[PDB]
């Protein structure tokens, strides 16, 4: 309205209309991807799939973990 | 009705505890077929109809056999 | 005068809880059709008692009007959503005025 | 017209933990 | 948007003219219902809440006791902003 | 629209007439369509592996 | 009021830890039921009290005892997770109830009051104050992810594995603590602003938000990863709860 | 690709929650929507993984809460439950999301709201995926915050603040 | 709607007889005429 | 939001704490009454005994009723 | 008009006095004995047997005497 | 199964509602509906999808699963089993009832509302309309589709997520050991609440006297309008008692 205006908040307030939302926007984009790379790194590296897929699977392509607990009399 | 399906096979398998019965060896066919198909209604519908079909019998039989027992119930209490 | 004042007063009771039984009416009969008979009906009440002058039976068919409005009520009256205990009710609303923002407070000079 | 038009605030409502803005050119 | 008070002023006239006691002529936005129309309070008090329903508003028992007239009726629904 | 006394009613926009007659056609149809197929089974009329 | 609670409160607790507990390890056992039931009852009783304060800094006071009575609970259930659940509990409540003495502190040096009834709708003149607030508050409620839900958790463990009547009475501190804390915060920050008591309002400012900034660290630190914490701890913890006995 | 599935979400809520002067009402619809529905897509595709093609998945980041013989970790189990929840979660989702860009539309304080739905999300999928019942019970409690804080949302309205409180 | 109270509600309900308003039982079933179609060319159909 | 009441008359207890048409203990009689509704619907299910007329004999599952698949001892 | 502080409220303030002053008005009356008798003391020593009783419970289930407690 | 089924056309029938709420300027009260069918053609569209597959009718997504559960607790040869049989079966008639009363309020009746509500009157918009199309194809062919994938009879799909013990297995028993008339009470229900329902809502006149003169059918009015007075109950005597334990004794 009319106070709020001269308030500031992480979320904008109401009615946040910033100009240059869009160079924004995929401002925003681009550091979710960056950081999803990361992610998805680790995700690979960590997951464990003790059972062979029926067909490929596309987790065949980058993880490297697939038939690898048979040995379970010796998991510690 | 006797039992085909040893027991490597169901393990082999990996049947449900509840569905290793005598229609055992037909559900293997069954479900490899719904796998591969990825578990469609319109396809294995022919692997589908005979392990039904076995299943039916199944329980008939028993329903048949218990049949039987209520009319020794009876009788019992006819001459109680 | 007193007798205008209470009996003016007692007219005021009388309006508002006409005005409260025939939207209660409204109410409990949904549909507009059903309503028209209902709301003829409670008319013809308020007529029946209309001719009262014993200013002392008035105050006991008001204080009967309210005990059986009290008593028959709708559980769930309707309500317009931006009234008072309505759906939309303080929402969204408007600033109040009157409020300001002190910038640079509480600084070490 | 929400995602053809851009906003209206050149500036942010408010001051980021209620400092004034130093003179331009001068910093805080 | 708004309703211009010669919006209102055409649709309160027309809730009252409905009033099978109140034939379609002698009704100016100024006229009282039980003076000039010669009805009764119980008769206000309906039309009050069919101007109720015509602009969809929620009057307080307290206010709509007051309204006697069609100038008294006129001006509550133009204030009010939700109508 | 079309106004009748005071009271104006805008006509729907085409495409939600046409999407939503077609949606329930699509509806009805396929019931039919299961219900010749499936029907005389929930009946206990026959059987899947009648036949 | 930062120094008091989330200091010298802990002396007591310490105490326990450091004399009674290892030095009359007998004694401690036979004392057992009653400080079960001691701690049981300031924890149902005090919490209820909480409900029924209006002045804002009563609340946290209030708060401060349910907290370190569950942490008794946890020293005299005498296993790893009792122990290392009260050692955490009493970290975590001097980050929590310091963080919150901060944020009443807040409120009280712009318009002095500390009745709850003169406040309300800060959310629409000092959000920033309004979120770090809400983070505190559930903090308080010993919600899952924050420091305190790690030790009162832990307590709970241990205090299950020795009496389940005991850990049944202090897991009500789950409902109590939740009722007190989200009437507390909405009553100061929900609702609508009231103008005849307060017009005038400014949100935090730079030393009041860099003053937070090690409390939600700490907080979040410890109750997303307690293993930096716990590693120190366990061999000292250990051999606290084996003193006295040889098998 | 599993770790992105939980995660998604939690990145599209930070950005609105944090960054929500930059982008707008505009722009946190658009940045919330996208995240939860490459989550959805994902989903779609670990349900045709670990359901279809009968291979469970199991991830481990971290221990959490380890005391003794206490155990909780930060760790994600994938089998045939699980994706049917994540493609029930995620698919409702990503169409809410899209539905609430045009419903809140003239809603002062969307980009609150498309940042709790997708913090909602995120705390949802931390309950159906986790392998450990501490895991769960921080899904739970989370779920049971992001539905206190969307009840509310209108904070101003008292009977909204009444329900807020005794849904939690 | 025979006395006047009842008179004066049904006066000012007039514009509920509107033409798309009114009679809306014959919209209750949507597509059920081009459903009922279509499963005729396809029974049709399906003698060949 | 419009105008908030100040108060203008000496503030009571219980106030910071401060259903209409059916009474208190009323109310608990009629949620007594279809809470016994629940009850009496329960004892009728005993009353029946459907566990008594089973219409077939109970599965057995072959190989000692699946012992060893049971974690019984091989 | 001026200032950042409370416009304080004499009704809102004396129900502030009155409740921080409520020692005062302890009077030892019927109610407060049979408050006292049974939340004071009753209801802390059916607690008390309660978890002694748990500990007990448990000693008869390992084959083990009742142990003693100060 | 009837989970993952009932998250399609319950989002279905929210969503819906969010529509007509939004196009009749936040209305909603049923009382002041009516008459909205040829307004909003597309909207009821997708509330009829939803509502016929919440309520079961057969071949659609609720179909496939709500009738799977009633005819399993036939099955079921124990007290309880017995108990959840008689209550599951009876509530299908209620529920019939509401979701048929909702649209003849909401849609079908002579028009209950306001005039200036209809005069600004709209239809969804593109990303209100694209969801509510996505359920409606949800809400009619999930059912169908996933129904042998998910509780086939001996299916491995879910590998080791659930167990159900040898003893415990019933599903074969329900499906081919119930007389034929057990399978269709539900639809036989549901066909009653809709015919009451209409009954009700389009014919009776002088039904609401009953509770306007009644003293006992007045209060049975209330008793399930206000949900069997639990909340009352349990503020007058649980959280009233708390609330003042935590001023008067404690304190
Ligand atoms: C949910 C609803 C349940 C039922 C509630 C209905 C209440 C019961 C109905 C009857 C109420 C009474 O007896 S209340 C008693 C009504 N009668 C009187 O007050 C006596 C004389 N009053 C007058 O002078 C006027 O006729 C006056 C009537 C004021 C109008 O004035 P107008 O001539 O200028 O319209």
């Amino acid at each position: 309205g009319d106070f709020r205006a001269k308030v500031w908040s992480m979320t904008g307030g109401p009615n946040c209309r910033p100009k240059h939302w869009r160079r924004n926007t995929a401002i925003a984009m681009f550091g979710v991807f960056l950081v999803c790379i990361p992610i998805a790194k680790l995700s690979a590296k960590l997951e464990q799939r003790p059972h062979m897929p029926v067909r490929p699977i596309p987790s065949q392509i980058w993880c490297k973990n697939f038939g690898t607990k048979d040995d379970y009399e010796k998991e510690h | 009705k006797k039992m085909i399906a040893t027991q490597e096979e169901m393990s082999a398998a990996k049947i449900a505890l509840g569905s290793r019965d005598m229609c055992a060896h037909l559900l293997i066919p069954l479900n490899k077929c719904r796998q591969a198909e990825f578990y469609l209604p319109w396809k294995c519908e022919d692997e589908r109809h005979v392990y039904e079909k076995c299943e039916y019998e199944l329980v008939m039989e028993r329903m048949l056999a218990m049949k039987k027992i209520r009319e020794e119930e009876a009788l019992a209490k006819q001459n109680k | 005068a007193a007798y205008f004042a209470r009996r003016a007063a007692q007219k005021e009771r009388v309006r508002i809880l006409y005005r409260r039984a025939l939207k209660d009416t409204l109410n409990w009969a949904v549909h507009r059709h059903i309503f028209y008979r209902d709301a003829s009906d409670l008319r013809e009440k308020f007529n029946v008692n209309q001719d009262v002058e014993d200013v002392d039976r008035i105050d006991k068919l008001i204080a009967h009007g309210e005990a059986e409005y009290n008593k028959w009520r709708h559980p769930d009256p309707y309500i317009v959503p931006w009234a008072p205990g309505g759906s939309k009710f303080c929402r969204n609303p408007t600033p109040p005025a009157g409020i300001e923002i002190v910038y640079n407070y509480g600084l070490e000079d | 017209s929400r995602w053809a038009t851009p906003g209206h605030e050149e500036r942010p409502k408010g001051y980021f933990m209620n400092r004034t803005p130093p003179a331009p050119g001068q910093s805080r | 948007d708004h309703l211009s008070r010669e919006a209102v002023v055409d649709r309160v006239l027309d809730v009252v003219k409905s009033f099978p006691k109140v034939d379609p002529s002698k009704v100016t936005p100024e006229v009282h219902f039980q003076n000039d129309l010669g009805l009764d309070s119980l008769d206000t008090v309906e039309i009050v809440m069919a101007i109720e329903e015509e602009f969809k508003l929620e009057i307080p028992d307290k206010e709509a006791d007051k309204i006697d007239s069609c100038s008294l009726a006129i001006e509550y629904v133009y204030n009010h902003p939700m109508s | 629209g079309i106004t009748y006394k005071g009271v104006t009613v805008h006509t729907p926009k085409t495409w939600h007439t046409v999407t939503g007659k077609g949606l329930c056609a699509v509806m009805w149809f396929w019931i039919l369509y299961r219900a010749k197929q499936d029907g005389p089974v929930v009946m206990g009329w026959r059987h899947p592996w009648d036949g | 009021s930062v120094i008091l609670a989330g200091i010298l409160l802990k002396f007591g607790t310490y105490g326990f830890l450091r004399f009674s507990i290892p030095m009359f390890p007998e004694a401690t056992l036979c004392f057992t039921p009653f400080i079960y039931t001691l701690s049981a009852i300031a924890i149902i009783y005090t919490s209820l009290t909480t409900l029924r304060q209006i002045d804002l800094k009563k609340i946290i006071a209030y708060s401060s005892v349910a907290h370190m009575n569950l942490v008794t609970i946890g020293m005299f259930s005498l296993n790893i997770q009792g122990i290392g659940g009260s050692i955490l509990l009493m970290l975590s409540h001097g980050l929590v109830s310091s963080a919150l003495f901060l944020c009443v502190g807040v409120l009280y040096d712009r318009h002095k009051t500390r009745l709850v009834r003169y406040y309300g709708g800060l959310v629409s003149t000092m959000p920033n104050f309004s979120t770090i607030f809400f983070f505190f508050t559930l903090a308080n409620m010993s919600l899952p992810g924050t420091s305190s839900f790690i030790g009162e958790f832990l307590i709970l463990v241990g205090a299950f594995q020795r009496n389940s009547l005991v850990a049944t009475l202090a897991a009500l501190g789950m409902i109590l603590g939740a009722a007190y804390s989200l009437w507390l915060y909405n009553r100061v920050v929900s609702g609508n602003l009231k103008p005849d008591f307060l017009h005038k309002f400014s949100d935090l400012n730079g030393r009041e938000v860099f003053i937070f900034i090690p409390f939600l660290v700490g907080l979040v630190w410890m109750g997303v990863y307690p293993k930096v914490f716990l590693d120190c701890m366990h061999t000292s913890v250990s051999n606290l709860v084996q003193h006295g006995k040889f098998h | 690709m599993y770790l992105l599935i939980v995660f998604l979400p939690l990145l599209g809520s930070s950005v609105a929650g944090f960054f929500g002067r930059f982008l707008g009402s505009e722009g946190s619809a658009i940045m919330t929507t996208t995240c939860v529905s490459f989550s959805s897509i994902l989903s779609l595709i670990a349900f045709y993984e670990v359901a279809l093609g009968a291979s469970a998945c199991y991830l481990r980041i971290a221990p959490w809460i380890s005391s003794e013989m206490f155990d909780a970790s930060w760790g994600f189990l994938f089998d045939s439950l699980t994706v049917v929840m994540l493609i029930v979660v995620t698919f409702i989702s990503s169409l809410v999301h899209l539905y609430s860009i045009s419903y809140m539309s003239e809603d002062p304080h969307s980009p609150r709201f498309m940042c709790y739905l997708s913090i909602f999300t995120f705390f949802m999928l931390m309950l159906v995926t986790g392998d450990n019942f501490l895991q769960l019970f921080l899904g739970w409690e989370g779920v049971g915050l992001a539905s206190y804080l969307l009840i509310h949302f209108w904070f101003t309205r008292l009977q909204a603040d009444k329900a807020a409180i005794k849904a939690m | 709607p025979l006395g006047t109270t009842g008179e004066f509600f049904r006066r000012r309900d007039e514009w509920r007889k509107h033409p798309m308003l009114s009679n809306q039982m014959r919209h209750a079933l949507p597509g059920i005429g081009i459903g009922v179609g279509a499963f005729c060319v396809y029974l049709v159909g399906e003698q060949i | 939001v419009g105008k908030h009441i100040v108060p203008d008359k000496p503030l009571s207890v219980n106030d910071e704490l401060m259903a209409d048409t059916v009474g208190k203990y009323e109310a608990l009689a009629w949620l007594s009454g279809g809470l016994g509704f629940f009850v009496g619907l329960g004892l009728l299910a005993v009353l029946n005994d459907k566990a008594s007329k089973v219409p077939f004999t109970p599965r057995v599952y072959p190989y000692d009723n699946l012992r060893v698949e049971l974690g019984g001892e091989p | 008009g001026g200032g950042m502080e409370t416009n304080k409220n004499k009704f809102i303030e004396d129900w502030g006095s009155a409740r921080e002053n409520l020692e005062h008005n302890f009077r030892w009356t019927r109610r407060n004995f049979a408050l006292i008798g049974i939340f004071g003391i009753a209801l802390p020593i059916i607690v008390y047997k309660g978890i002694v009783k748990d500990f007990h419970m448990q000693d008869e289930d390992a084959g083990r005497p009742h142990r003693k407690f100060l | 199964f009837h989970l993952m089924n009932h998250a399609f056309f319950k989002a279905l029938l929210f969503l819906s509602a969010g529509s007509v709420i939004h196009a009749m300027s936040d209305e909603q009260d049923m009382r002041k509906m009516g008459g909205l069918a040829s307004s909003f053609p597309l909207t009821y569209a997708m509330m009829l999808i939803g509502s016929l597959s919440l309520i079961g009718f057969p071949f659609l997504t609720g179909f496939y699963s709500k009738d799977v559960i009633l005819e399993l607790a036939y099955t079921k040869y124990t007290i309880s089993g017995n108990f959840a049989f008689w209550l599951g079966s009876v509530s299908v008639l209620f529920t019939s009832y509401y979701s048929f009363r909702l649209l003849f309020l909401t849609f079908l009746v002579p028009t209950n509302s306001f005039g200036r509500d209809i005069s600004r009157c709209h239809d969804a918009p593109i990303p209100m309309a694209i969801p509510l199309i996505l359920l409606a194809l949800g809400s009619l062919f999930v059912g169908y589709l996933a129904k042998d994938m998910m509780i086939g009879l001996g299916t491995n799909f879910w590998a080791n997520s659930l167990l159900v013990l040898p003893k415990n297995e019933i599903l074969a028993e329900s499906e081919f050991a119930a007389p034929t008339i057990i399978k269709l009470i539900p639809i036989l229900f549901s066909t009653l609440g809709a015919f009451v329902a209409y009954n009700v809502n389009l014919v009776a006149d002088q039904f609401q006297r009953a509770f306007q003169t009644s003293t006992f059918c007045n209060r049975l009015y209330s008793f399930f309008n206000k949900r069997w007075f639990f909340d009352q109950v349990l503020n007058d005597f649980l959280v009233r008692s708390f609330l003042r334990f935590g001023y008067e004794v404690s304190f």
